[PDB]
């Protein structure tokens, strides 16, 4: 069905800890990888904006009652 | 023996490319 | 007829576009986002024959 | 939500971008301040909630601590040398006390 | 420069006298509406001074 | 039918007249007014009706623009209006609409109709059905328009399938389809090569060896589109032609090392250029048809040296894609029906865009003022970028329309580059009108290349900003 | 933003503004079955210990 | 496999494959001039069709008895119709047409109206005015297209045989079902074949510039050439749209009711309200969840200024509070023999409760399901409905 | 009508277009005080249907009070730092004692 | 090689890059203090070797 | 090169291919 086809496309766009960091862890033509270093970044900053890191659409039965 | 990066020009030796 | 019915349309014109500013007469989009909106509603009112409405016998006497 | 119910008054940018059009000027500088303002005075996602959100806080310091997020704060550290720093110091000092 | 200062002067004049309703809404307004909704509010405030 | 010929007295107007549009709205918005005034009161009971009634007039909530009306009834503090009462006004309305010969058509569902638009909690619900893509109206008996001018329905299919959200790669393959289907006809037959069609405004999938579907269909049409993809994909068209034996031994300023003179011939891509510019009016015969022929078939057989003065122009023009944009509204807040995340490049598009919430006078003015030479005022002022541009004819396109093109023009091109001032991209404080015609070429690859909208910042201008306007002068002489 | 821009109407008038927007929220006001539901419960703890 | 062996390097083109040339465009622009219109109906002979594409079509079709008791001559003596069910039923009828048929020259198959019939009308006959009176508004109806469908039909066939596409985007194919499971497609190649039958070269009517040509064969009638020109519309719609194809399956059963009818633009006319009425002014019966826009107009309201503030959650209190749709939305299709249409709408509308894009494609599926089509009738008629109405003042002002 | 039969005087539209041409000014300045006048304070030759008005009140200040219009005064107030206001006060001031 | 492994000091070439952005000048002038010393950096990748 | 195997597309110079 098309509701989970489109949470398949939603968690295709929207993909990919606290600790301190080890060292271990001109011009350009057009290419579907510069698409995505694009489409990565507008992601991030749109899903580190505060009212999305809280926000949901549905209550859950706390704030029901 | 690659391009430019003012005209585009492609090269094919290191020494007129540079 | 467009010699000679002249004031009807230009009195119309100051009607609507100086006594009851309600037409839109490239807007119309966020006027319908807006009334479409969860707390309120919207009443679709469309006039059927709106050629043969008005006559003599009532609005072109007045 | 129910405060913009309520309220008589209403947000309005285009106060802003009318006073910045009567601005003295001149087109051979390379940074222009009342052209900064206009872009810095977006919000991303486009969203003025937090406004009446903080309004609604004040019900309730015992369980919520309204602050304001890290990610306005200028990029860990900025100049009095730049400009968009002096925006950005604005910006959190006319927000920071509601 | 001296066109550059010129201009921030004069923007900071403006962003000083801008004619806006919103601060004498909180002082007058905002306490009212907020004295009127908050018994009748599904959660009672919750304050610590 | 024959022998049926014969005159009728009515009571009724015209079908299509303008001044019988005007003087109706203003009948429509009286008897509204004097309804919710006087009527209204008179003539009921249940004190909830009579408060709705007393809280609203047509100039707070009442929207006509023909015969058809909307009524809005906003939302109170304690949520929204009891839907019984809104329903006790309607039997009111469809009351005092007999009193005077008025047959209402009233309508209260949850949604919104005007001007035959459909929204349902702020949706712009297309009606794919409204136009189909087969069917074309026609009136009389009488033969249609000769061959050459079928193109510009079938452009009409492609850009009315724009504004709706069909399946993009579906569409686009199926606008091939029908694009190579209707391109040769007897008259040696006449034949439209494929860069004529790309000249009007229909994006490619996959060209001079680059990766497949890479473009959008938000490319604009004409010189200004024509930029916009070479600038994207040059570096690696240079490439391609030297990759099969295109060299040559001077370098050109756009394209290097390689004739792009020889290449553009062979492949034909110079006379679909000029080939599109052609009239497909047959303008006042069958011997005028053979003429039009003639001369669309004599743009085939000339051999060209270079594109048109203004776009070669254009190309001396460098960008480049530094970082994307903040968002401009919610990703799952669903603001158009059909575009989804399924949907990808006008999901992207129109979240990091915005939707658009908020002649020859013009033109021969601009002409002789930007050259050295109400009118009292026009010498000294300047008008915003897309009145100041259109001085060479450049217009925002029809498919941006349902965009917000505003914001992108103030805002999100910028004029500088982001590591200062490179000493090549000086424009005058004389002939600042040039600056109104570089938003224009900033906004075309920020938008033609798929994904999301970009921050886009100046890079280069190869033969300096003075000498750049210069050749724009040069076109304004030549007209 | 709000605090830098924010505008009344042209003609306000702040009690009838205000007994047009109060008025339909506490005629039906619903706030009466919390004040049942609150006895309840602290029957209910009463009950428990 | 034909269409392949046919068109090779161009499929490969236009599907992200190869590169796009100038040499293979026009190497398929010779080609495509070079189609009989039997090579099209060749072409549709050879697909697999799956299950979900056959249903029933009607037998009563084809079989329409003629057009006498259909019109009339007037007083004053102008052809009219004589209407059977309403006072709107002016549109074209339904009949058999082949009677009113002679064969055009280099083809036998083929014919027009016949010149000893206009001869008799211009003359001044009673049943000859009433016979080129139908047959000119049935070419005017069958005219009302853009270009010949078997072009449409066969840019079909060229653009979806590349299969599934790619997308640079999701990085995944995308899921949309084939040529295998298209009803439009099975219906237009069955109704196509069943006219011609034992006859060959199999194409109902020939479309040119100034006038058509019919097929002449007793299955021939007026409905077929709107009902085709309706069917191929759903069928390219249903692929480069992506819709349901259980919306599809009733978007061409309500058009095969139309052309079984005594009159098919009539029949559209009174249902051209079946799909928004069923779906679009029923949704959210129970609404759970979703986001919906905060706007606002400024406070000057003439002026029409607005102003976008952000998107809240929707929540449990704002559901469809206007009134029912059940007594009538039911009684249309229970007058019309569409019950099993609406009851099968109703059913599915009631399952969704959230307000996302899955619920809004659903309205866009369900609304392109109606048939778009340009309805046809004699300006000696369209005067004499629409002008001879009145308005009705009941209460009049006194002398 | 009356006065405007046999008055000697006459319009003269271009003597402000004329006598604005000949303002020092930079071209690299955004404002342009030359230029916001003639916007400002546009002629159109209809302009003494509108002044022979006010010379023909004079006669009836019992039954007439002729005043300014409601739409020439600067819309809510407008800063003395904006040049179009400050031109929108000149034209009240030299209106008024008519 | 080794002190590669090992140090956590990376270089960040777009520093300079972003401080000599905001440097007030004309476009009237012919030197560009700012963007000479660009031009003479050209901030690349062969620092750390 | 020839062509990748995620989506049948055909280039050249393997440089890109990869
Ligand atoms: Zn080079
Ligand atoms: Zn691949």
């Amino acid at each position: 069905p098309m509701s989970t086809r489109i949470a398949e496309a939603t968690s295709a766009i929207v993909s990919k800890v606290g600790l301190p960091p080890t060292a271990s862890s001109g011009n350009m033509t057009l290419t579907s990888s510069e698409i995505q270093r694009h489409i990565t970044e507008f992601i991030s900053s749109w899903q580190n904006h505060p009212i999305v890191q809280v926000s949901a659409d549905v209550e859950n039965r706390k704030t029901a009652q | 023996g690659y391009q430019c990066h003012v005209c585009s020009a492609v090269l094919f030796s290191p020494l007129d490319l540079d | 007829q467009q010699q000679v019915s002249a004031p009807h349309t230009l009195t119309a014109d100051y009607i609507n576009y100086h006594m009851n500013l309600s037409t839109t007469s490239e807007k119309v989009i966020p006027l319908g986002v807006y009334a479409s909106s969860p707390p309120n509603q919207s009443i679709n009112i469309d006039i059927s024959a709106c050629d043969a409405s008005i006559t003599w016998d009532f609005f072109l006497s007045v | 939500v129910l405060l913009q119910r309520i309220s008589p008054l209403q947000i309005d940018p285009t106060i802003i971008s009318n006073t910045m059009s009567t601005v003295s000027e001149s087109t051979t500088q390379t940074l222009s301040p009342a052209s900064s303002i206009l872009g810095k005075l977006r919000p991303s996602n486009s969203d003025f909630s937090s406004f009446r959100v903080a309004l609604a806080g004040w019900l309730y310091n015992g369980v919520v601590t309204t602050v304001i997020d890290d990610s306005s704060y200028p990029k860990d550290g900025g100049s009095v040398t730049s400009l968009e720093n002096l925006w950005d110091f604005f910006i959190l000092a006319l927000a920071l006390p509601l | 420069t001296q066109s550059l200062v010129s201009s921030m002067r004069g923007t900071l004049g403006k962003l000083k006298l801008i004619k806006s309703m919103t601060p004498m809404y909180l002082q007058q307004l905002a306490p009212v509406e907020l004295a009127v909704i908050a018994p009748m509010l599904p959660f009672p405030p919750f304050q610590v001074p | 039918s024959p022998g049926n010929d014969f005159t009728h007295m009515t009571t009724t107007f015209p079908s299509g007249s303008t001044a019988t549009s005007t003087e109706h709205t203003a009948n429509n918005s009286t008897m509204m007014e004097t309804f919710l005034t006087v009527w209204g009161p008179e003539h009921t009971d249940d004190p909830d009706v009579l408060r709705l009634m007393k809280s609203l007039t047509i100039q707070r909530n009442y929207v006509c623009q023909g015969d058809d009306g909307l009524m809005i009834i906003d939302g109170n503090t304690a949520g929204k209006v009891n839907s019984e009462t809104i329903q006790k006004m309607l039997e009111l309305i469809s009351k005092y609409g007999e009193e005077f010969g008025w047959k209402y058509d009233i309508a209260y569902d949850g949604t919104a109709e005007y001007l035959k638009l459909y929204f349902i909690f702020g949706c712009r619900i297309p009606n794919l059905s409204r136009h189909p893509i087969v069917g074309k109206e026609r009136a009389n008996s009488s033969a249609e328009e000769p061959w050459p001018a079928i193109l510009d329905q079938i452009m009409g299919i492609f850009f009315n399938g724009v504004h709706d959200g069909l399946q993009w790669q579906r569409w686009i393959r199926y606008s091939w389809a029908l694009c190579c289907a209707f391109s040769r006809q007897r008259t040696g037959y006449l034949q439209y090569p494929m860069w004529s069609f790309v000249y009007w405004g229909l994006p490619l999938v996959k060209v001079f060896g680059s990766d497949p579907w890479i473009f959008s269909w938000y490319m604009p049409t004409g010189d200004l589109g024509m930029y916009s993809w070479i600038s994207l994909i040059r570096p690696l068209m240079t490439r391609w032609m030297v990759a099969n034996g295109y060299v040559t031994d001077k370098c050109s300023p756009v394209f290097g090392n390689a004739d792009y003179r020889k290449c553009f011939n062979e492949l034909k891509l110079y006379q679909g250029y000029y080939m599109a510019q052609l009239p497909r009016n047959p303008k006042k015969t069958r011997e005028e048809l053979a003429e039009m022929d003639e001369t669309l078939m004599r743009a085939r057989k000339h051999s060209y040296s270079s594109f048109s003065k203004l776009l070669e122009a254009y190309l001396l023009v460098k960008w480049r894609m530094c970082e994307a944009r903040e968002p401009s509204v919610d990703l799952r807040l669903p603001l158009c029906a059909g575009i989804d995340p399924l949907n990808s490049d006008p999901f992207l598009k129109m979240v990091s865009v915005g939707p658009m919430l908020q002649n020859a006078i013009d033109s021969a003015l601009l002409r002789l003022r930007t050259l050295g030479a109400l009118a009292g005022k026009i010498m000294l002022q300047d008008v915003n970028t897309v009145q100041l541009a259109r001085v060479v004819n450049l217009a925002v396109p029809d498919t941006w329309m349902s965009l917000d093109f505003d914001t992108m023009f103030k805002h999100h091109v910028k004029l500088l580059p982001k590591d200062g001032r490179h000493l090549n991209t000086d424009i005058p404080p004389r002939m600042g009108w040039l600056r109104a015609i570089l938003r224009f070429l900033g906004a075309g690859m920020a938008m033609t290349a798929t994904g999301v909208a970009v921050d886009i910042y100046l890079e280069d201008i190869h033969g300096g900003g003075r000498s750049l306007g210069q050749r724009f002068m040069t076109w304004m002489r030549q007209e | 933003v709000a605090l830098l821009s924010g505008k009344y109407p042209p003609d306000l008038v702040t009690n009838v503004w205000y007994a047009d927007a109060i008025y339909p929220m506490y005629a039906d006001t619903e706030v009466f079955s919390n004040l049942q539901r609150d006895v309840i419960t602290c029957e209910a703890v009463q009950t428990l210990v | 496999s034909m269409i392949l062996t046919q068109f090779g390097p161009f499929i490969e083109s236009i599907s992200g494959i190869t590169d796009q040339s100038n040499d293979v465009f026009e190497n398929a622009a010779k080609a495509f001039s070079m189609f009989t219109r039997s090579d099209v109906y060749k072409a549709l002979d050879e697909i697999p069709f799956s299950e979900d594409a056959m249903l029933p079509i009607p037998p009563t079709i084809y079989t329409k008895p003629s057009h006498d008791s259909y019109y009339y001559i007037d007083a004053l003596n102008r052809v009219r119709r004589k209407t059977y069910q309403g006072p709107d039923d002016v549109y074209v009828p339904n009949c058999s047409i082949v009677e009113l048929l002679e064969p055009h020259e280099t083809l036998t198959s083929y014919g027009r109206l016949s010149e000893a019939i206009e001869n008799r009308a211009k003359d001044g006959d009673s049943q000859a005015r009433i016979a080129t009176t139908y047959g000119r508004i049935a070419e005017s109806q069958a005219r009302q297209i853009k270009a010949p469908l078997e072009k449409f039909v066969l840019a079909l066939l060229v653009a979806e045989a590349g299969g599934s596409l790619y997308d640079p985007v999701l990085q995944k194919y995308d899921e949309i079902p084939g040529l295998s499971h298209n009803c439009p497609l099975w219906c237009f190649r069955e109704i196509c074949r069943h006219i011609s039958g034992p006859l060959p070269d199999r194409a109902p009517y020939l479309y040119l510039s100034a006038g058509v040509f019919w097929l002449m064969s007793p299955r021939m009638t007026s409905a077929i050439p709107p009902l085709l020109s309706d069917l191929v519309n759903l069928a390219i719609l249903q692929q480069t749209a992506g819709l349901d194809p259980s919306l599809v399956r009733l978007g061409v059963q309500i058009c095969l009711h139309a052309a079984a009818s005594s009159s098919y633009a009539w029949f559209i006319l009174k249902t051209k309200s079946i799909f928004p009425q069923n779906t679009l002014h029923s949704m959210y019966e129970s609404l759970e969840g979703g986001y919906c826009p905060n706007l606002e107009w400024l406070e000057p309201r003439s002026d029409y200024k607005f102003m976008y503030m952000g998107a809240m959650p929707l929540s449990t209190k704002y559901a469809r509070s206007a009134p029912s749709n059940d007594k009538k939305a039911r009684e249309l299709g229970e007058k019309y023999g569409l019950s099993s249409v609406v009851s099968e709408l109703r059913r599915r509308t009631k399952t969704y409760s959230k307000h996302d894009f899955t619920s809004v494609r659903y309205i866009r599926d369900a609304m392109a399901c109606t048939s778009g089509i340009f309805l046809v009738r004699t300006p000696t008629e369209t005067v004499l409905q629409e002008y001879t109405q009145s308005p009705e003042i009941k209460v009049p002002i006194p002398q």
